[PDB]
DNA sequence: CATGCATGCATGCATGCAT
DNA sequence: ATGCATGCATGCATGCA
């Protein structure tokens, strides 16, 4: 029973190596040793390991001819087994708190979260080590052979549970005779300790009553997500699929839903032989760095500093938003401007005004707009596209579920709740029905959503950024109609657009043959022409931007008094059109806050502290051209 | 004991004698000496007949006492120069169906065709545990086994999962050394192009593990090789459980075939060999190959010669592409007809759907605008909100015909216009986001307003479609019955052709016999026009040059600047069009180059669309 | 099996256009 | 001025947990 084999593993050895790697190892003293130390001084509650230093630290110790262990590649196989090993040397090597604070199973003494930090493409190709950590893999092609394994998945985060706390290990205490009792925890239920087990009730006739603890215990903090597959790796036909991830310890709250990120793990097991699986979270790491996450590191300054110092960047920065589309620059303009938004602003007392844009592309077929806006979802970081027709209102706004991890009955949000703080792109505008629209209104003016339905009386919270297509009543334009019925909005849902560009398609013999030869060149290479332009890339885009959202640019009175004088001639200006027929609607405040939105993000985008007068007319010229088709 | 030795023998001189089978040992074998490949042959019984009777029908009766030791001589051979076996070729009166299945033949392989109606979720399968203990630095190791293991039966072992070791010392696991092995189960059903009408389906299941495990995916066409078994006990053991309960079955199953039929989602394939390829580049060469690939679609049909050759290119299709920062070109052809009774609409339909390696049909009000797109929110056992796929989901990569487009109501046609151009669906609603892919192309027919196309009027008066949907169609077609004398004793004498043919091996007077086509996957005849569009679609990318490009570029810009009238309007997607024409030319002459004949040749057919 | 929410299908009513 | 057709809005049927 129960029979022997013969392994080339040696856990001696590799304990050894783990040791020397752990207080010798340098990129200052030893790199680890002051990890330890902030640890002792109470400033870190969690170790992380580089497998790229284990793989360095060993490439340089064959360097030095003495022989030693391949320690990443039996940390890849098996890893589930080396975190212990190395607990157990981290606490003894430890030092003893140099500043001032104000037997029993080892992990009651522990403070501190290990976790593995996958190993980098980059190094494998310098020390040629073909890396299969840093591989990423379907939800699909996770398969029964990795099991064990320390692997990575690429995927889209669908649902997350809250935090809650889960006993690694109890602790019970006797009335009678004093001792204490340990329980150690591995598994989703257990049954507690009821009797003493000590030498001294063992001994008398009188066996007392244990007690739980719940201070003496170690309770950690578990949460658990659920990730699918992104549509480019479901086969041709098929339906995508989902999988299981575990978080304990200080990664919690680390993962939001609809976030596509990297994830590292484990690939651990769980009356039959059968066995579900889970990946037991190390390393995170997001496509798209969230703007609310940004810090001027020397890295940063340095790359913002070059688009800084490149004379023209408001257009260098909106020639770069598709730039496989020709033409369309103020469009492009107005869509750059989107991203970047006005700045909020309380009046301390009970009121509050909103600093997001709101923008509409209503247009004749085939014009692009369509392709803007999927480029406009890609650029932001927590962007989200739909569809008229595929839509319900609730689908947009939430309704009830149920939590399978803890028992919980939580509200589920729809898509205007996850792009908060992000762009929510809707496509095809017109064709939703009028009753699901009516519920943008209040996400559009208050940010908010209000729900009194059964079970649910309650609010939530929306600061989208609306960015809508459409089409004229019937189909193309129609120019003998007035321009207010050719559209098919009402004139409240119009007012709460802040841009809304007419871009109507006009033939002209001139003009379409440069359109021809942008795209056909754009298919026979496979990039855009212009050979002086050269577009900033998505990352140092991205990044500039959310550079420039830190600022809160304020006015003075030499542009307020223009302004003022700006509103009034155009409030003037609107009731003949208005009353004429041939208009657009009549100017409300709305269209006062719209343009002093406008400037304020146009100042924000010079990195300044106060608006020039010069963004007041970039503004007053861009809401001027906005309906400069109408008037061809 | 010494039975299955000879069995062993007889085995190994059969594949002696057979030699193809010793070839494809060092094939699956040279080649994982650096996606490793499977170690599973397939065999094919006619030999085996054919070689030794009694073995043959051991197999087929007596399956229990045959295959090990065949498997152990497989392995023997490998190890020399474990391995399984699959099988293929006749099985006689064991070719059964889900409704023909009963007791007389369990215990038996047998060979099934159904309708795949249920899947499973993929899970591993414990099959040894390893440990290690640090007191005394050694590792042991467990084995495990269960019924539907192994075909022959084995007592029942003590499964029990070690704690402690001899001397007591404390266990602890190493999940990375031991083995896991995958495992699903799937549901068979009886297919709807045989059951009976009005009564109730018939199913089986089938236990599928290894390198079998997810071959196949719900609503398929399978046929599945396996053992009919017996496991359990029917309240045998039990001295009072019941006396209206028997025996559970299923089947071990041990090969899998997808099949190919009409409006289903497997998509058809054969296998090209030295003489078709040669024959294909041979024929490539004529200069009237458009013509000889174009008067071969239905030529039962009098006329539409460009109709044909629309069909042809929407066939062979353009090349799509994808930019580095993410975008992505359309590269599919659409077409619309538009037609008076009676002028061969339904009849070319009905052609693409039975030519075309993967098509779905589909009627006008028959089928909603949620059944298209696949909104089909839904629960799952599981309890996961899940999207059932729709038409267009399934037809990726395939086409949808789409009959009575003009019954089709507006909440309904509006659901189609982000599939035709942005080739995805975005769903949205309650508990549930996500995107699939929906490249696919569309062939729709329909009829004028007025029953019949009246002259007179405006085409916006007659077609009456929005131009938001008519820009996504490639090519428009209006058809007209006009009644003239010349044409009509001309499409009298073809149609009286037509219906005066006997099939080879007749005798005149003797009715035809009907029957289903269920193909195995993996002027000229129809085959190979099949073989002609797979290689060419397979292994052909054409790229644009200056020369497509001045003809496309005046072309469209003398389209757009017109006095004429079109029955349709002119926007950007033309270009895209003209340029998606020309390289499905360009694919039809087996070139890697558009050349300007591609794009005359694309003027030309567009030109005659509209004008 | 009753309560109440979200999807999807069906019907009847109103408005506009044509004869 | 009347009738017919089309589009929209109100109702119900399903499906659920
Ligand atoms: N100005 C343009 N530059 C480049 N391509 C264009 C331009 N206008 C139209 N196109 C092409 O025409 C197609 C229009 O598709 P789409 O975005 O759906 O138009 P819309 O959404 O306006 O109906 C795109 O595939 C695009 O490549
Ligand atoms: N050009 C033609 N050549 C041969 N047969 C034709 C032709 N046009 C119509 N037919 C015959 O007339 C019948 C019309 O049926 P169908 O194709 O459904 O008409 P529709 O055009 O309304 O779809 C078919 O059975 C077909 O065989
Ligand atoms: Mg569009
Ligand atoms: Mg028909
Ligand atoms: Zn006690």
């Amino acid at each position: 029973a129960l029979p022997s084999i013969q392994l080339p593993v040696d856990y001696n050895n590799l304990f050894n190596e783990i040791t020397d790697f752990l207080v010798t190892f340098k990129q200052k003293g030893p790199k680890y040793m002051a990890m330890l130390q902030k640890v002792a001084n109470r400033e870190l509650n969690s170790v992380i390991i580089d497998l790229d230093d284990i793989l360095q630290y060993q490439n340089e110790k064959f360097l030095q001819g003495t022989q030693a262990d391949d320690l990443v590649s039996a940390i890849q196989q098996n890893a589930n087994h080396f975190t212990e090993l190395f607990c157990r040397a981290i606490d003894n090597n430890m030092p003893l708190p140099t500043k001032e604070i104000d037997l029993f199973p080892p992990n009651l003494t522990r403070r501190y979260f290990l976790y593995f930090k996958p190993l980098s493409q980059n190094c494998a190709r310098r020390y040629r080590k073909k890396a299969i950590s840093s591989k990423p893999l379907s939800v699909r092609q996770i398969k029964g052979d990795f099991l064990g394994q320390l692997i990575t998945v690429r995927g889209i985060i669908t649902r997350v549970s809250d935090v809650k706390p889960a006993v690694e290990v109890i602790a019970y205490t006797c009335d009678q005779c004093g001792y204490e009792v340990f329980q150690e925890v591995n598994s989703r239920t257990f049954t507690p300790l009821s009797e003493c087990t000590s030498e001294e009730c063992s001994q008398n006739q009188t066996k007392g009553q244990l007690f739980m603890s719940t201070r003496a215990s170690k309770f950690s903090a578990f949460q658990e997500c659920k990730i699918q597959e992104l549509s480019q790796q479901v086969p041709v036909g098929h339906i995508p699929r989902s999988l299981n991830i575990h978080v304990n310890g200080t990664l919690v709250r680390s993962l939001s839903p609809g976030d596509i990120v990297d994830v590292t793990g484990i690939f651990l097991p769980a009356a039959g032989l059968l066995t579900e699986t889970y990946l037991e979270a190390q390393f995170v790491r997001q496509h798209k760095k969230k703007f609310a996450s940004f810090s001027l590191t020397s890295d940063v300054e340095e790359r913002v500093m070059e688009l800084i110092t490149s004379g023209d960047v408001y257009n260098r920065l909106a020639k770069s938003i598709a730039p496989e589309i020709y033409g369309n620059l103020d469009v492009k303009k107005a869509l750059l401007l989107l991203l970047v938004g006005g700045v909020d602003k309380r009046v301390g007392d009970g009121m509050k005004i909103r600093g997001d844009i709101n923008v509409c592309l209503m247009g004749d077929p085939g014009v692009a707009k369509s392709q803007l806006l999927k480029a406009i979802c890609k650029i932001s970081p927590r962007g989200v596209y739909t569809t008229g027709k595929g839509s319900s209102g609730v689908g947009l706004t939430a309704a009830v579920m149920k939590d399978p991890v803890t028992d919980e009955m939580i509200l589920e949000g729809g898509a205007l709740v996850l792009a908060d703080n992000g762009i929510c792109c809707i496509d095809e505008f017109d064709k939703m029905d009028e009753s699901d629209r009516t519920a943008i209104h209040e996400v559009m003016e208050q940010q908010t959503i209000s729900i009194s339905k059964a079970g649910i009386n309650t609010t939530l919270n929306a600061r989208t950024s609306i960015l809508a297509a459409a089409n004229p009543l019937y189909g193309r334009y129609n120019p003998r109609l007035s321009p207010l019925d050719n559209i098919n909005l009402p004139a409240a849902l119009l007012s709460r657009f802040d841009i809304l560009f007419l871009m109507l398609d006009i033939p002209s013999r001139d003009d379409d043959e440069k359109l021809a030869e942008h795209v056909t060149y754009v298919h026979m290479h496979n990039k855009q022409p212009d050979l002086d332009f050269t577009p900033v890339e998505p990352s140092k885009m991205r990044e500039y931007i959310a550079y420039a959202k830190t600022k809160r640019p304020v006015m003075s009175e030499a542009v307020n008094d223009y302004v003022v004088q700006a509103y009034i001639r155009l409030r003037q200006d609107s009731k003949r059109e208005m009353d004429s027929k041939f208009s657009f609607g009549q100017a409300t405040p709305r269209t006062l806050l719209g343009i002093i939105r406008l400037s304020q993000a146009l100042a924000k985008l010079r990195l300044a502290d106060m608006v020039d007068i010069d963004d007041v007319e970039e503004a007053l010229r861009l809401v001027r051209v906005s309906k400069e088709s109408l008037y061809q | 004991d010494a039975v299955f030795g000879d069995r062993v023998r007889r085995f190994q001189e059969f594949l002696d004698t057979f030699t193809s089978y010793r070839d494809s040992v060092r094939s699956i074998q040279v080649y994982n000496s650096n996606n490793i490949l499977p170690h599973r042959i397939i065999i094919s019984l006619d030999d085996l007949r054919e070689f030794d009777r009694s073995f043959w029908s051991g197999i087929l009766v007596e399956p229990a006492y045959f295959i090990p030791p065949a498997e152990k001589a497989l392995t023997d051979l490998a190890d020399s120069m474990p391995w399984k076996l699959s099988f293929k070729g006749s099985f006689g009166a064991h070719a059964l169906s889900p409704r023909t299945l009963t007791a007389q033949h369990l215990n038996k392989l047998v060979s099934v065709e159904g309708i795949v109606t249920k899947t499973s979720l993929v899970r591993p399968k414990l099959i040894r545990s390893v440990h290690y203990a640090a007191k005394t630095g050694r590792f042991h190791y467990r084995d495990y086994t269960d019924a539907t293991t192994t075909l022959t039966t084995r007592i029942p072992t003590p499964a029990i999962y070690p704690t402690e070791d001899t001397e007591g010392n404390k266990l602890t696991t190493e999940y990375g050394y031991s083995t896991f092995i995958d495992h699903q189960r799937i549901t068979v059903q009886e297919m709807p192009e045989m059951a009976p009408a009005g009564q109730l389906p018939r199913s089986i299941d089938v236990i599928l593990d290894d390198d079998l495990v997810d071959k196949t995916k719900p609503g398929d066409r399978v046929n599945v090789v396996g053992v009919f078994k017996s496991l359990g006990a029917g309240g045998m053991n039990q001295s009072n459980s019941n006396t209206l309960i028997g025996f559970k079955t299923l089947i071990l199953g041990n090969t899998v075939y997808p099949l190919h039929a009409r409006s289903t989602g497997v998509a058809a394939r054969q296998m090209l060999t030295d003489f078709d390829i040669r024959n294909i580049n041979k024929l490539s060469k004529k200069k009237d190959i458009f013509d000889i690939l174009s008067q071969s679609l239905a030529p039962s049909i009098y006329g539409h010669d460009h109709i044909k050759k629309a069909i042809l290119l929407m066939l062979m299709g353009g090349v799509e592409k994808n930019l580095e920062n993410g975008s992505h070109l359309r590269g599919d052809i659409n077409i619309l007809m538009v037609g008076d009774p009676s002028t061969a609409k339904s009849q070319l339909l009905r052609f693409v759907l039975n030519t075309a390696s993967l098509a779905i049909a589909t009627t006008g009000r028959g089928s909603s605008g949620v059944g298209l797109t696949a909104a089909v929110t839904t629960d799952r056992e599981t309890g996961e909100r899940r999207l059932e796929a729709g038409a267009m989901v399934l037809a990726d990569r395939g086409v949808v015909c789409i009959d009575e487009f003009d019954k089709m109501t507006d909440v309904d046609r509006v659901a189609i216009h982000e599939v035709m151009e942005q080739q995805t669906v975005t769903i949205a609603k309650a508990g549930i986001h996500t995107t699939l892919n929906a490249r696919c192309s569309v062939i729709a027919a329909a009829n004028p307003v007025f029953g019949q196309y009246d002259v007179n009027r405006d085409p916006h008066q007659n077609i009456a479609l929005p131009d938001s949907l008519l820009s996504r169609f490639d090519l428009l077609f209006v058809v007209t019955d006009d009644i003239n004398e010349i044409r009509d004793r001309s499409i009298s004498e073809h149609v009286l052709r037509t219906h005066r043919y006997l099939p080879p091996g007749y005798l005149e007077g003797e009715p035809v016999r009907e029957r289903l086509n269920l193909s195995l996957a993996v002027l000229v005849t129809i085959p190979f026009l099949r073989k002609y569009v797979q290689y060419a679609k397979e292994r052909v990318i054409p790229q644009l040059t200056q020369e497509a490009i001045n003809v496309i570029v005046k072309n469209y810009t003398d389209l757009r600047n017109d006095d004429n009238t079109k029955k349709s309007p002119i926007t950007a997607r033309t270009l895209e069009t003209l340029i998606r024409l020309a390289t499905a030319h360009a694919k039809v002459r087996l070139s890697k180059t558009v050349n300007k004949v591609d794009a005359k040749v694309a003027a030309n057919l567009l030109r005659f669309a509209l004008l």
